[PDB]
RNA sequence: AGCAAACUAAGUACCGUGAGGGAAAGCUGAAAAGAACCCCGGAAGGGGGAGUGCAAAGAGCCUGAAACCGGGUGGUUAUAC
RNA sequence: GGUGCAGAUCCCGGCGGUAGUAACAGCGAAGGGGGGUGAGAAUCCCCCUCGCCGGAAGGGCAAGGGUUUCCCGGCAACGUUC
RNA sequence: GCGUCUGAGGGGUAACCCAGGCUAGGGAACUCGGCAAAUUAGCCCCGUAACUUCGGGAGAAGGGGUGCCUAUCGUGGUUUAA
RNA sequence: GGGGUUGAUGGGGUGGGGAUGUAAGCUCCAAGGUUGUAAGACCGAGGAGUUUAGUCCGCCACUCCCAAUCAGGCUCCCCC
């Protein structure tokens, strides 16, 4: 139910691991990408203007 | 009513425990049996006291024990 | 010197009965310490499992009225 | 819309709280009403009660001569021992304080019993006399007349008690003078019920009711259990609102003792003042309250208080009718009160 | 406060499945000279006594305010703001 | 010249009162006696008995946690008490 | 397997609250409302309306039996087994 | 509110009066059956006697048999 319980079914894998560039358990294997160390689709590194506040 | 004294005493050997039986008799006169087992227990202050057990005598099988003594140990016996 | 009876007393579970259901049994045996230290001079209460046991063949709530009791009270 | 309704509970006895001596006292009496001296009360315990058979006295009853059927209650009624004489005279201040009191018990009455609970005068000032006659030197001027009386419950061995109460009474009569013999000669000696009252009496009732704890308001000023719904939701034995506002969260029903009250008690006309304790002991023993050995007080009606209670009695202070003598029985029960 | 960051690691612990957000925390005196040793407790840089040292506010260690609470000093109370 | 504060349901740190109060009940479990250890035992251990569960509180198996497993020694916190 | 769904002991146990059990007599007067609560209930046999889409309705309705023991009997299966 | 050894306050014991409804075992009978040559003895749900029983009674009386002690605290000597 939205409440707790949809929570509950959180114990299957983490939709997004250990990427093996920046360290990041973020590689939605899901998404066949990393959305943090930007392999996957570009072979540049993904950085952005905006890594932070300006 | 006060105890006087005792007369008999056996020893029987159940359910691998041991077990000691007393008869007695009041100044009144009646009959009571006596149910105790237990040989060791914490002296106050401060040893340990072991209950005598050499004039007591060894039953072995159920029938030896006294008639009137036997008939009423069935009610106990059970949860001992 | 206190007299090192070998003395038969017998005890009237009354009070300990008609109040809580949940508590009689252990009531009961705390009962059992009261007499034996005001009519002998208890200063610590040494009970046998079996005249304990026979309380309760019950469990919880269920006591018989009375039972008679025997005491070696040593020193 | 707000419909028509008796405010509920007592407001006439407020405040509700609890006596301060186990034995209450009348705080008036009724008049002497043309006659010598003698008491106008006494004194006694609530031993039991049941059901008696008689021919109807009231001449106005629409029951008359013939058996009907009432409750009764038994009052044993042990011999008084009296104590003293006090004095009360309009003093300074135009009040009506203890002027002197007048005791004698060294000349007899070697009893230990009043020692129980006081202790009371050696024979080394037993000098009552100048005492005694400041009444003489102060009679004419004298408004009320008393007495110092004890219970003898040690004679009632129901009531397992040693100590005894002292009481009073105040007594009217004929003249002064003469009330003050007549109280006098009743001093160190022992006296009857029957030396103040008989059969066929009216009588008043002062004592203390069956006690119970503290209790619920439901159960204290009969408040209404809330209607259905209320038997499962959110609370049932609670009055709802408690006052429009806090201009005086007023006399309303609250939680709080009952029982164990300084209460009153009108028209109560005695049955049988009997002597053999055989006549009326029921079966078995007499329920918590053991074998009646003395003089009992034979009572129709209720009676308030808890059994083993002392009991004082009193003269009718508004009779609803003039009593003659002896309402005849026939019947009484000694069947168990168990069972 | 000074950039978040002066400290045992700071984009560190961590909150988030995620892009991300994002901390807190300095001072023993110059020299540990860190209280040897004796009594209590089992112990606790705990108690007590002694000792080091200008000084011990001697580990929780510069100085040490209030809100606070406790002992005491001085007044002072149950017909009354 | 970052410049004088009582507030801005300010921010941050400390501590108040309600106060040893609520709660440590509610979903069908429950312990008792004797002995041992140790400073200290309702709560830990030994014995006996007893109650409860018993298509699950039993039995075996994942993804996840990552040593949660075992042995030895401990108790300031950590355990809703100890 | 458990007395770890992890705090406990005292008590004639007040009111009251939540879980319940039971209440004479009347039996919906409470009440927006029979809400709640109650009554029936397993099984076998007998027996079963109006209406209809002829299939049901339909455990319609209603009535009757049901224990314990001493005997039996029938039917069927099974064992190398018409 | 009582009691506290100068005592019937609570337990025990004995009676008293009550509630359930007649304990176990024993005997007899038992619808039938098991045997057993018979004689007899064996099972049997149950009925009767053995028995207004047996169990129980937060009620009463008598009975000092046991228990009210040991102990601690607070305080007055103003009046002669």
């Amino acid at each position: 139910m939205k409440g707790t319980p949809s929570f509950g079914k959180m114990n299957k894998t983490p939709t997004h691991v250990r990427c093996r560039r920046c360290g990041r358990n973020s590689f939605n294997a899901r998404k066949g990408y990393c959305a943090a160390c930007g392999f996957g689709r570009s072979k540049k590194i993904r950085r952005y203007s905006w890594q932070n506040k300006k | 009513m006060k105890i006087s004294n005792v007369e008999s005493k056996y020893s029987m050997k159940v359910r691998g425990q041991e077990l000691l039986i007393e008869e007695a008799r009041n100044e009144k006169g009646e009959k009571i049996i006596i149910f105790q087992s237990l040989t060791s227990a914490k002296l106050l202050n401060n040893e340990e006291w072991k209950e005598n057990t050499t004039d007591a005598k060894n039953v072995e099988k159920r029938e030896d024990l006294p008639q009137d003594v036997r008939k009423i140990t069935g009610k106990i016996l059970s949860l001992i | 010197k206190p007299e090192k009876e070998n003395f038969e007393m017998v005890i009237n579970f009354r009070r300990v009965i008609m109040g809580r259901k949940t508590t009689r049994t252990k009531r009961a045996i705390k009962y059992v310490r009261y007499m034996v230290k005001r009519h002998f001079g208890a200063e610590k209460v040494i009970i046998d499992p079996l005249l304990a046991k026979a309380i309760t063949m019950n469990g919880r709530d269920k006591i018989v009225r009375r039972v008679r009791i025997a005491v070696k009270r040593i020193g | 819309r707000k419909l028509s309704s008796p405010r509920r509970g007592s407001a006439g006895l407020r405040p509700r709280k609890r006596a301060d001596e186990i034995l209450p006292t009348p705080k008036n009496w009724p008049l002497v009403n043309l006659k010598e001296p003698k008491l106008l009360g006494f004194i006694g315990y609530k031993a039991g009660m049941t059901h008696v058979y008689m021919i109807d006295d009231k001449p106005t009853s629409p029951n008359y001569g013939k058996e009907v059927y009432t409750p009764v209650t038994i009052v044993e009624s042990p011999p008084i021992l009296g104590l003293a004489l006090r004095a009360y005279h309009i003093d300074s201040k135009g009040e009506l304080s203890v002027l002197v009191d007048y005791w004698a018990n060294f000349e007899e009455g070697s009893l230990k019993y009043l020692k129980r609970k006081i202790t009371s005068l050696k024979v080394d000032s037993s000098k009552m006399k100048e005492k005694l006659d400041l009444i003489q030197k102060n009679l004419n001027n004298i408004t009320y007349m008393r007495l110092l009386v004890s219970t003898q419950p040690w004679l009632v061995p129901s009531l397992g008690k040693k100590r005894p109460e002292i009481v009073e009474i105040q007594i009217g009569g004929g003249s002064i003078q003469d009330q003050l013999n007549y109280g006098l000669s009743l001093l160190g000696k022992q006296i009857p019920v029957r030396d103040v009252f008989r059969e066929g009496q009216l009588t008043d009732i002062i004592g203390v009711t069956k006690g119970k704890g503290f209790q619920g308001v439901i159960k204290r000023y009969s408040v209404v259990e809330f209607p259905r719904w209320h038997k499962h939701r959110k609370g049932s034995r609670k009055i709802g609102a408690r006052g429009p506002s806090i201009s005086t969260p007023s006399y309303v029903p609250q939680p709080g003792q009952l029982g164990f009250h300084r209460r009153t008690e009108y028209n109560k006309r005695i049955i049988k003042i009997g002597d053999n304790v055989n006549e009326i002991n029921p079966a078995g023993g007499i329920v918590n309250y053991g074998l009646v050995k003395n003089t009992y007080l034979v009572i129709e009606g209720s009676v308030l208080g808890s059994r083993k209670r002392p009991l004082f009695l009193r003269y009718p202070i508004r009779p609803s009718w003039s009593p003659e003598s002896a309402p005849k029985i026939t019947y009484v029960n000694l069947a168990s009160q168990q069972g």
